RNA sequence: UGCCUGGCGGCCGUAGCGCGGUGGUCCCACCUGACCCCAUGCCGAACUCAGAAGUGAAACGCCGUAGCGCCGAUGGUAGUGUGGGGUCUCCCCAUGCGAGAGUAGGGAACUGCCAGGCA
RNA sequence: CCUCCUAAAGAGUAACGGAGGAGCACGAAGGUUGGCUAAUCCUGGUCGGACAUCAGGAGGUUAGUGCAAUGGCAUAAGCCAGCUUGACUGCGAGCGUGACGGCGCGAGCAGGUGCGAAAGCAGGUCAUAGUGAUCCGGUGGUUCUGAAUGGAAGGGCCAUC
RNA sequence: ACUUACCAACCCGAUGCAAACUGCGAAUACCGGAGAAUGUUAUCACGGGAGACACACGGCGGGUGCUAACGUCCGUC
């Protein structure tokens, strides 16, 4: 019923992979809620924008009793 | 703290030598009688709460809270977080002197009383009851009601069966079915 | 008529046939009817199929339906142009695979399922065959 | 539950200085005894612990639990820090109130010199 | 709208004012918020909330 | 060093649940008392104080048990990149990678620092 | 303008394709500290039934989240209380996303505060919609300009309608 | 206080289906790092001048249409 309207599709997705060396203060994965977790050197953002804190390499882990995915940042 | 001293010098020896336990400690003991009072008819008018309030803490001895509803729904007219009843619950001396004027004042006053009910049980071992005509309280007045109220005297016992509960109030002797 | 009687949407994309079967072997009564062939299977011709064999199988037995249609085919109708968004739903189809066991018979002699299957595979759009049930 | 309830209660105090990578100092309280631990940020491992179950404190008790006990003990573990030399370390209160022994054992620690 | 535009004006000597809205209708009470003043470069008491 | 117990972790169900048995010198748990420090959106239940009369019940720790959760191959099937082909709505062939589910089976965790008790 | 799918396991991706929703609300429904754990069902029972409120047990987030939908949430972002105003100002490394105009995230520093004993946290709200570029003026502040000079008018700057 | 040739929720076992179901899970594609070979820098930045913004069909993955169209709208070649 008086359907046909979307909207503009917001760049969601991972920005920043696994082994990339980032810089302190970019932006590694745009999400709505938490997907990933906030760990080691990672910054959560206020619409749940994770980012670097320091520079290094990008590390994805599952940790947690609950089985959660994180991302930390190891020291280059 | 009649019977409470009632309960370590007669009742531990009595439970003790019944079903034979191997610790003390695994007889049944009493923690806590809710005084609660559901007054409900509150949505119309507020001037009852507040009566419902002063007569659930004349027969309790200290101040209630006005509870707050359950969850929201619409076929049953009540609001989330709505005022609707009050309870106290009494831990301590104040649950073994209400205890003794329980029995021996205000339910053998009961009119048409044959007995309680000896299957009125949870399950598990706690028992609760009501009693009728609160003019068997010696607290409230003739003078002073507004209406006939509410009360849910639930015994919360430790034990973990329903035949440990029967036997615990056999040593407080209430009175018979 | 085998239609669902409630749906979270109305309509749904027209989608693809392809792929197995998963309804090998009979599991509900002894005597079974395997698709060959490829394609949909209507509300229509499901009805049908059914009311073909119940006619020869007189009141014993048990019958079970091993499918059910859940998708939905829109149509346009007649001296209309295109767009106007889609079309409304007219009848329900199920995607059927090659190797879908869609009737089932228990109760009944073997020579008597050879006939009702028989009656039955004309009114199916698909080559079907007979099969009998294999234990483990 | 008793105990699982003061876990979950701890919990998010807990993480938060996993967070930070600071050394805490948590407490175990008892109505017999009562515990504190200096603990490394690894998690795995502590550095400075001291109780009232240890003769050497217990002696100078009159009851082994009380107000006085953790201002014994918070002295005790105060001391065997300067020692160590860990030199603010951070203070977990461990699912309990910050009003008795808690306190009692966290203002005898400020007293010494330690900076939390 | 039926929200209301109001300024809460600082109660000091300068006159640096902020800007928010409130609802008259059913909140006609006077607001009172400290909010950081840039020119004494302190919190100050904040009125007239239409 | 062994046994037992507490604390914080690593790990995140091969670490869970249920059933059966067991532990009190120490430990922990309940328990005792509460005018008070305080606490309750009522309530010494929780919170918290002061004590040790009592006890291994509830809970917790350990051992045992395959009812359940979970872990999980080998082979096979579905699917697919590239190329080729057919009866081209679909499927097959050459080569590369390999499921899901299910089966055999595994499984009543493991490990680090420190403290207490016993020997 | 927002949400999901179409969208073919990164992003992007159309149609008069499929389902909705927004032109706000809020001084607490914000910040912080301290606490608290539902949905459903069994049994028990002065008024009391289908529900008024409870007790224990089963159950362990299917509840809830100012609303559309998805993704989140137990350390709870859910709920309650105390004390309050960081819904701070000047800044901002670095980054996302756009053809562009622009939009969005962001630690930290300087100044002065709130809460907590403290480590710390706070530049709005669980996130994603709640919006109108510019010209033209109105209001408040700032000697910046002042068509001979000294003012003033007007304009600009900043705040705002 | 019980029951009958009655209707029947929840729960349990067996069995399917779903673009807007996922307790599971590829192929490749994509992102980053290292390495050899190969390719007339094929790449990026910047400057001068454009044209084009009506695309077609075929294979494949689809929406729509009748798994009609030398039909329409996308992705990819
Ligand atoms: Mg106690
Ligand atoms: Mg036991
Ligand atoms: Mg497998």
């Amino acid at each position: 019923t008086r359907n046909g309207r979307d909207s503009e599709a917001k760049r969601l997705g991972v920005k920043r992979f696994g082994g990339e060396s980032v810089l302190a203060g970019s932006i590694i994965v745009r999400q709505r809620g938490t997907k990933f977790h906030a760990g080691a050197n990672v910054g959560c953002g206020r619409d749940h924008t994770l980012f670097a804190k320091a520079d290094g390499k990008v590390k994805f882990e599952v940790k947690g009793p609950k089985n959660r995915k994180f991302i930390s940042i190891e020291a280059e | 703290a009649k019977l409470h001293d009632y309960y370590k010098d007669e009742v531990v020896k009595k439970l003790m030598t019944e079903f034979n336990y191997n610790s003390v400690m695994q007889v049944p003991r009493v923690e806590k009688i809710t005084l609660n009072m559901g007054v409900g008819e509150a949505i119309a008018d507020k001037k009852l709460l507040d009566n419902a309030a002063a007569d659930l803490a004349a027969i309790s001895g200290q101040k209630p809270l006005i509870t707050k509803a359950r969850k929201s729904v619409a076929g049953f007219k009540i609001r989330q977080g709505y005022p609707i009843g009050c309870k106290v619950t009494l831990r301590g001396e104040r649950m073994w002197e209400f205890f003794e004027r329980l029995i021996t004042i205000a339910v053998p006053r009961i009119r048409d009383f044959r007995g309680l009910s000896a299957k009125s049980f949870d399950g598990r071992g706690n028992y609760s009851m009501g009693v009728r005509e609160q003019i068997i309280f010696p607290e409230i007045d003739y003078d002073k009601v507004d209406r006939v109220r509410g009360l849910d005297i639930t015994i919360t016992t430790t034990a973990k069966s329903d035949e440990e509960g029967r036997a615990l109030l056999a040593a407080f002797d209430f009175p018979f079915r | 008529m085998l239609q669902p009687k409630r749906t979270k949407f109305r309509k749904m994309h027209k989608g693809r046939n392809r792929g197995l079967a998963q309804g090998t072997d009979v599991s509900f009564g002894s005597f079974g009817l395997k698709a060959v062939g490829r394609g949909r299977l209507t509300a229509r011709q499901i009805e049908a199929a059914r009311r073909a064999m119940t006619r020869a199988v007189k009141r014993q037995g048990k019958i079970w339906i091993r499918v059910f249609p859940d998708k939905p085919i829109t149509e346009k109708p007649l001296a209309v142009r295109m767009g106007k968004g889609k079309g409304n739903v007219e009848y329900w189809v199920a995607l059927i695979q090659p190797g879908k066991v869609l009737y089932e018979m228990d109760g009944v002699p073997e020579e008597l399922a050879r006939e009702a299957f028989k009656l039955a595979a004309a009114k199916l759009p698909i080559k079907t065959t007979f099969v009998t049930k294999t234990v483990m | 539950d008793k105990k699982s309830a003061r876990i979950r209660r701890a919990t998010r105090a807990r993480r938060k200085l996993q967070e930070l990578g600071a050394t805490r100092l948590v407490v175990h309280r008892t109505p017999r005894h009562i515990y504190a631990q200096v603990i490394a940020p690894n998690g795995s491992e502590v550095l400075v612990a001291a109780s009232t179950v240890e003769k050497a404190i217990a002696e100078q008790l009159k009851y082994t639990g009380n107000k006085d006990a953790a201002a014994a003990v918070g002295k005790a573990v105060a001391e065997r820090a300067l020692e160590k030399g860990i030199k603010d370390v951070s203070f977990d209160r461990s699912g309990f109130q910050y009003h008795g022994r808690v306190q009692a054992l966290a203002d005898a620690a400020r007293e010494a010199g330690l900076q939390f | 709208g039926i929200r209301e535009k109001i300024k809460l004006v600082s109660s000091a000597g300068t006159g640096h004012f902020y800007t928010t809205t409130k609802n008259k209708r059913t909140k006609p009470e006077k607001l009172e918020l400290k909010k950081f003043d840039p020119v004494v470069r302190q919190h100050v008491i904040y009125k007239e909330a239409k």
